[PDB]
C-alpha cells in the first residue's frame, strides 16, 4: 500500500496524441521527396 | 466582505504532496508564474518605446 | 510488530527480501509500526516517502 497518484494531466505536445513519433517521422522524409519530385519535372528545361 | 476586510496578503507557490518536481514542466510553469515576468517586460518594452 | 510477515523477512532467502530485511534491520527509525492505522496515517504524512 502506497499514495494515491494524482491525474497528472497531458504535457504540451499532446496534440500529437493520435500518431506515433516513428510514423511523424515518415511524413517528414515524405514531406521532402514530393517537393523534390515537383523540382525535377518542372524546370527541366521544356524546350 | 469578511470579518477583516482589506487584509492583502502575498502568495507563492505552496509544497503540497510529493510536489511533482519530474514534472519539469510543471515546476517551470510554477517558476514563470509567480513573477510579473511578461507583464513587467510588457511594460518594459513600452516604456522602452 | 510481531508480524509474520516481519518474521517472514527474517526468514526470506530471497536475495532481495533479504536485502530489503537487511534494510528493514537498519532502517533508522523504526519503519516497523505497532497497529495498523499507525502505519497508514503514517504512510498518508510521509508525502509518499
Ligand atoms: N495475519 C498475520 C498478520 C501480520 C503479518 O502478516 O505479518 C499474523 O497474524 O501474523
Amino acid at each position: 500500500m502506497i499514495k494515491k497518484p494524482q491525474k497528472s494531466k497531458p504535457g504540451v505536445f499532446s496534440f500529437l496524441d493520435p500518431l506515433a513519433y516513428e510514423i511523424w517521422m515518415c511524413i517528414v522524409f515524405a514531406y521532402i521527396g514530393v517537393s523534390v519530385v515537383l523540382f525535377l519535372v518542372s524546370r527541366f528545361s521544356p524546350y | 466582505e469578511g470579518n477583516f476586510k482589506g487584509l492583502c496578503k502575498q502568495i507563492d507557490h505552496f509544497p503540497e504532496d510529493a510536489d511533482y518536481e519530474a514534472d519539469t514542466a510543471e515546476y517551470f510553469l510554477r517558476a514563470v508564474r509567480a513573477s510579473s515576468i511578461f507583464p513587467i517586460l510588457s511594460v518594459i518594452l513600452l516604456f522602452m518605446g | 510488530d510481531s508480524g509474520s510477515t516481519k518474521e517472514f523477512f527474517r526468514r526470506s532467502k530471497i536475495a532481495v527480501f533479504d536485502k530489503m530485511w537487511t534494510y528493514m534491520r537498519s532502517a533508522e527509525p523504526s519503519v516497523f509500526v505497532r497497529t495498523t492505522a499507525e502505519g497508514v496515517a503514517r504512510v498518508r504524512k510521509s508525502k509518499g516517502k
